[PDB]
């Protein structure tokens, strides 16, 4: 029902498409009448005046029936792919308001599908309505009405046909879709095999499991063809006992009719027109079992559209969240405790600390610590399941999602880069950003040496996740990228975890002089880079170890002196 | 050189009879169509019975059916037209057409066609 | 034809079964012609006489002939179903299998979502020109060629009246087939296109979000699918608009037999009665004749995508020397001698690279940020090949060692962890599939790993999520480290293996970790120039040539480049 709503701004062409259909068909239904009149009333009295007033009226008819039928073929085109278009649209704009654990419920792979081949089932099954949606029932009742003005005794056998022909497409129904489903969901695997194998294939070449691979795809190729053959077979069945039952209608027909002259109840003139439109009936009749056919594999994908359209987001803004259109940068934390897993152990636990506005906060722990877990908190990627985070002393949850995220920029602990040009990767923060921002921010991140040194400048190719450049390369542009947002809150994740000291004293001193009123925190495994901020935040178990100067931290601080003693 | 000869038309009344004589005069082969057609005061062509002396089959018109009948003498080489029970919406000029085919006609090209004079058939 | 010639050669496997098809559909044929004649005789002799003694007779002969046309349809769909998809399997297949022999380089430049599309939705539109399009195409050639010999039976005259109004209706066809595959190949191109959107975007959201570039994207992915849109109409169109057309040429060709029958029956050849017959034999000719014609439109859609595999079925794919040699007693010689490369084939990265690593040696790798330490590492597990200069390991050059004695030999811990969506134990068995349990919850006691692996829901048994993000970053590295330990290489390259490990718990694997390296050779890619100090050989690297090599005590005093990147780390 809420994916019919998809063809009604395209109504116009949704009624034109079957109404041209009807143009078609009675000029096709015509064709043997016409074609009578100009042999057996044309040519047989020998007028030439009539052959050609036949002639001309045969051919226009056939011309406004071309008309009529490409018609229908363009008008069903337009609003059944237009109908798809707006739903894989939408289904894309669900999927880009998800949260990671919106995603890990309908795997990555079965999205793919999901937004493709589900959308691609009901867009045919619109297509094939638009065409047959009048065709196949006035037929039907066209057919039935012709053959009770024939003889109205001998249109009660057709009455009788009907049970084994609605238990048959019922059992199409209740047994095919489940098994359709499951060819979407043998689709889902192939695309997981496939997808793990392309984002990964340097170790599967490094450990040389190639074979086994080869037979990880295999086995799930050959339960995706196990699930079209055993869906399919229900078709291949169903169909010919269906055509069996039509032609046992014939024998019926035949046989009571055989009654009826040997009654007098029917005339044998009457027989010889009666057996045409019989045939009609039962043709009419397997395209209400067709649509049926084509309905039973669109009710599968159409239950897994609308799941995905149903879900709501794990991160969702209030109906009255306040608008943040400037922000000073005060961070704080009341009581904060956060699991990943309701089963699991806290993740953090008791975080109770606030940040003044502009200050640089560095901070440390052991690996598992929660430090990424710890910042992820901020943009309001994750929220606690007990206590409180707040921005500007204000619950992030309360305020405008975009408002909020705007004014916060991240350098995440693993750089994830775009594919096309470094310009558009850095223009990411801030779309409205001078080229002259853009080079400023790439300077401090002194990266802009290497992106200058290219043969297309800031107009190079990048590929997908910035694998055309080195590990230092995408994280130095990653750093660029957040500094262009201009924000008032700045998240570092290890900033220079794959840059070498030399080029990390220029990044960390360049940052110090231009991000001046910006509330930085900066993720380190360094003391030396630890120690250019204005307050430490040191991390040990999901609890908070200590908060405070260098001094305090190495004489009350065990975790804190415990990374200093393994650096010096 | 083949010429035909329209006689036999005149005043009748309603549900009375008239024969309509049509000869033929020339160097005729043989006749594969006979064929007699009405055309009213302001009408171009029409149909009325047609012969056809391959199968003998005879084609009337739909307001004609069991009146008219077509036939043709072979010896004398006169097409007729037998008219019964005639109704007064049938007063029309009436001609006659017909079609021979002639000893070794190209692969092609077709043989000859010849008309009628033409007689007023008037019925109240 | 060059790609429906490839393609129907998938079908020569089943030559034997496909005639099997062919006389099934011929019989089925005969009877779908005998069954309205059967109608038409009963009348003829049961009801215009009025005996119907013999009624229960021919209904008995009309019953087996619509039981054994309903019963051939059946085997004949049944078997086609499993011929079809024996075919479309062994397309996957052969794809699959291909990518696992093609080099890394094209996977890096080439979108995945793309190659996804090629695999599923481009192998599953091959499938209108196999099952019910064989039998069609086979029920079409059969009742063409049964209608044509009852044409020249009825008149032979009117017979070349109607083969002569043929090469009109395959122009036509001609004309919307060419413009078929034209907007098809474009329609499963854009296809790919928006595949490979979806697929980097969904992998990476968190970057879309925390950038707020979902409207950006939104618009972005707008492009594509209006595209999609544009050429998928101009496809559908194309693909249904020959039915009617044929119909109108029919009609042409009806009034054109109507004149020429016309004309024969006033010759004095034929009669009336001739040229209502003649249209209804027209009739079975025409209708095969339009099918067959409508069926060379819908293959179109086959033959676009069968391009697009194909196209992935001929790519040259890495392959080994005739003659290579598999390495059997490793030791560990590492060698490389004046080597040159460049990623581009225009600006060279690495600029006359020569070194030497004698057996069991610990070789520390370092320099700035895009030196070309990892280029070192990817020429030595020979991802990418040499353009002037020779690679040894063991006395061997890498061109003459297999690819696979190679990477056996050699192992290695990226710079980019890569995990796997399975157990933790799976994860750890990668590579070495032959390790006892023991083995496994061993390495991870050794690296520090066991102990948050315990901590989890189901221990080593717990299912880890797409690249194993639901672990902290640190985590996943430690991972794997204990991956390449328990693969057990005389070759262990760590390329920066410890980015997101913190000092504390990185010195406390050092120790444990050198028991379990000696005698084994190794390549240490370290920023934490403290750590890889007490290295045999340390390699400083500058601008993609070796600038420093010694011992770091030797380089220190040196007050060199070695000794400007250790002061700037305090
Ligand atoms: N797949 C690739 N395609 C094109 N260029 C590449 C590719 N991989 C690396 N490069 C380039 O090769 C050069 C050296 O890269 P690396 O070998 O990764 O250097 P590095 O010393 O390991 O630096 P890091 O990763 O930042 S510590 C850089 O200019 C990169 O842009
Ligand atoms: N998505 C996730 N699902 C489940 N557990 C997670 C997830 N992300 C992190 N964790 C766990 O949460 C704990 C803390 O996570 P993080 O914040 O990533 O750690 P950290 O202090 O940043 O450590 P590093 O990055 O390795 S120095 C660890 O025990 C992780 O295994
Ligand atoms: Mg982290
Ligand atoms: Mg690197």
């Amino acid at each position: 029902k809420t994916l019919a709503r998809y063809l009604k701004p395209y109504w116009i062409f949704a009624v034109l498409a079957p109404l041209f259909m009807v143009v078609e068909v009675i000029c096709d239904l015509s064709q043997p009448t016409l074609l009578a009149r100009i042999v057996d009333e044309g040519i047989a009295r020998g007028d030439f005046s009539l052959v050609l007033k036949t002639g001309i009226l045969m051919l226009i008819v056939a011309l406004i029936g071309a008309v009529g039928g490409i018609g229908c073929t363009v008008f069903a085109s337009y609003a059944s792919q237009n109908f798809g278009a707006d739903l894989r649209r939408d289904l894309f704009r669900k999927v880009l308001s998800f949260s990671i654990s919106n995603v890990n419920r309908f795997h990555t792979s079965s999205l793919i599908t999901r937004l493709t081949n589900d959308v691609t089932q009901l867009q045919n099954l619109v297509m094939m309505l638009l065409r047959i949606v009048v065709r196949a029932p006035l037929l039907f009742v066209g057919g039935i009405v012709m053959a009770v003005s024939i003889n109205v005794k001998l249109s009660s056998v057709l009455i009788f046909l009907i049970p084994p022909i609605v238990l048959l497409f019922v059992w199409l129904t209740k047994k095919g879709n489940p098994l359709f489903r499951k060819i979407q969901e043998s689709t889902d695997e192939v695309n997981r095999v496939v997808r793990e194998n392309l984002l990964g294939v340097r170790v599967v070449r490094a450990f040389r499991r190639e074979e086994y691979e080869n037979e990880n795809f295999r086995k799930a190729n050959e339960s995706l063809r196990r699930s079209i053959i055993s869906a399919f077979s229900l078709i291949v069945f169903a169909l010919p006992l269906f055509i069996f039952i039509v032609n046992m209608g014939m024998i019926a027909v035949l046989w009571f009719g055989g009654v009826l002259v040997r009654n007098n109840q029917m005339e044998i003139g009457s027989i010889m027109a009666y057996t045409n439109y019989l045939m009609q009936i039962m043709f009419s009749l397997m395209m209400i079992g067709n649509i049926l056919n084509f309905i039973v594999r669109a009710s599968a994908s159409a239950k897994r559209v609308l799941e995905v359209l149903n879900e709501k987001p794990a991160i969702e803004e209030a109906d009255n969240a306040l608008a943040l259109p400037n922000v000073e940068g005060s961070v704080s934390f009341e009581n904060v405790e956060f699991r990943y897993f309701e089963n699991t152990d806290p993740v953090l636990s008791g975080v109770n600390f606030s940040v003044k506005p502009g200050s640089l906060v560095a901070v440390l722990g052991e690996t598992g610590s929660g430090k990424s877990t710890l910042m992820n908190l901020i943009p309001r990627l994750i929220d606690p399941e007990r206590g409180r985070v707040e921005v500007d002393e204000l619950d992030v949850r309360t305020v405008k999602l975009k408002d909020l995220r705007g004014h916060i920029s991240a350098v995440p602990q693993e750089t994830v880069l775009f594919s096309g040009t470094i310009k558009e990767n850095l223009k990411w923060g801030r779309e409205d950003a001078t080229d002259d921002e853009i080079v400023e921010a790439a300077k401090i991140a002194q990266i802009h040496d290497f992106i200058i040194s290219l043969p297309e400048g800031y107009d190079s190719r990048v590929e997908r996740g910035g694998r055309n450049f080195s590990g230092g390369q995408k994280q130095r542009l990653s750093i660029a990228r957040a500094l262009v947002k201009k924000p008032k809150v700045l998240i570092l994740d290890d900033c220079t975890s794959s840059v070498d000291p030399i080029t990390e004293k220029r990044i960390l001193d360049g940052l110090k002089r231009y991000t001046k009123g910006c509330t930085t925190f900066i993720i380190t495994q360094k003391i030396p880079t630890a120690l250019l901020a204005d307050k430490i935040l040191v991390l040990h178990e999901g609890k908070v170890a200590g908060f405070g100067t260098h001094k305090e931290l190495l004489e009350h601080c065990k975790p804190y002196r415990e990374i200093y003693e393994s650096q010096f | 050189q083949v010429q035909l000869v329209e006689s036999g038309g005149g005043s009748v009344q309603a549900g009375g009879s008239l024969r309509l004589s049509c000869a033929a005069s020339g160097n005729i082969h043989h006749i594969s169509y006979l064929g007699w057609f009405r055309q009213a005061p302001g009408k171009e062509r029409e149909g009325v019975a047609a012969l056809w002396t391959k199968d003998g089959n005879t084609y009337y018109a739909d307001s004609v059916k069991g009146r008219f009948t077509v036939s043709l003498d072979n010896a004398k080489n006169t097409g007729y037209l037998q008219m019964n029970s005639l109704k007064p919406e049938d007063t029309a000029l009436y001609y006659c057409a017909a079609a021979d085919t002639g000893s070794d006609t190209p692969l092609w090209d077709w043989v000859y066609w010849y008309w009628g004079q033409g007689t007023q058939v008037t019925v109240s | 034809t060059a790609t429906l010639r490839r393609l129907l050669g998938y079908l020569r496997p089943h030559t034997f079964t496909l005639i099997m098809v062919f006389v099934f559909v011929t019989v089925s044929s005969i009877l779908g012609v005998l069954s309205p004649y059967l109608i038409g005789k009963t009348i003829d002799v049961v009801f215009v006489p009025r005996r119907f003694d013999l009624l229960p007779r021919y209904m008995l002969i009309l019953g087996t002939i619509y039981a054994l046309t309903s019963l051939l349809f059946w085997l004949q769909g049944k078997i086609m179903l499993t011929l079809s998809q024996d075919v479309v399997f062994r397309l996957r297949k052969e794809l699959f299998e291909k990518l696992q022999r093609v080099p890394v380089g094209f996977f890096d430049r080439t979108p995945h979502g793309d190659i996804i599309s090629r695999v599923i939705n481009d192998v599953d539109n091959i499938n209108n020109v196999l099952g019910n399009s064989i039998i069609q195409f086979f029920s079409g050639i059969v009742t063409l060629a049964g209608a044509v010999i009852m044409m020249f039976r009825v008149n032979v005259i009117l017979s070349l009246v109607t083969l002569s109004i043929v090469p009109l209706t395959v122009l036509i066809t001609q004309i919307v087939s060419s413009q078929t595959r034209k907007y098809f190949y474009e329609n499963q191109r854009v296809l790919g296109q928006l595949n490979g959107i979806i697929e980097e975007d969904i992998s990476g959201l968190t970057v879309i979000k925390l950038f707020t570039r979902e409207e950006k994207e939104m618009e972005k992915f707008d492009r594509v699918n209006e595209s999609l849109r544009k050429v998928g109409t101009k496809a559908q169109i194309f693909s249904g608009v020959l039915p009617p057309l044929m119909n109108m040429v029919n009609n042409l060709g009806f009034a054109l037999i109507s004149g020429f029958g016309g004309w024969l029956a006033l010759k004095d050849i034929i009669t009336v009665g001739t040229i209502a017959t003649f249209i209804g034999y027209s009739r079975q000719f025409t209708r095969p004749l339009n099918e067959l014609s409508n069926q060379f439109n819908m293959i179109q859609m086959a033959l676009a995508s069968a391009e697009r595999i194909f196209e992935i079925l001929d790519l040259e794919e890495e392959k080994d020397d005739p003659d290579a040699v598999e390495l059997r007693e490793v030791r560990g010689e590492i060698e490389f001698k004046n080597v040159w490369f460049s990623y581009d084939k225009k600006k060279p990265v690495l600029k006359d690279i020569t070194f030497h690593i004698k057996p069991g040696q610990k070789v520390a790798l370092v320099g700035p940020t895009g030196s070309g330490k990892t280029t070192i590492v990817n020429l030595l597990m020979r991802f990418y090949d040499v353009d002037r200069g020779q690679i040894l390991v063991d006395g061997i050059d890498i061109r003459k060692i297999k690819r696979s004695s190679l990477r056996s030999s050699i192992g290695i811990v990226l710079q980019d962890t890569i995990l796997f969506s399975t157990t933790v134990k799976e994860n750890l068995k990668y590579g070495n599939p032959g390790a006892t349990d023991e083995e496994i919850k061993e390495a991870a006691k050794l690296t520090h790993s066991d102990h948050f692996i315990k901590h989890l829901p189901e221990g080593y048994e717990t299912v880890l999520t797409d690249n194993g993000e639901d672990l902290s970053q640190g985590q996943r590295q430690l991972l794997a480290i204990t991956r390449a330990f328990l693969a057990n290489p005389k070759i262990l390259i760590l390329d920066a293996a410890t980015s997101n490990v913190d000092t504390k718990t990185e010195k406390s694997i050092q120790a444990a970790m050198w028991k379990l390296m000696e005698g084994k050779t190794s390549i240490i890619i370290a920023h934490r120039l403290n750590t890889i100090k007490n290295a045999d050989l340390i390699i400083v690297l500058r601008d993609g040539e070796i600038v420093e090599m010694g011992k770091h005590d030797e380089l220190i005093q040196k007050r060199g480049f070695y000794y400007e990147l250790f002061t700037s780390q305090y």
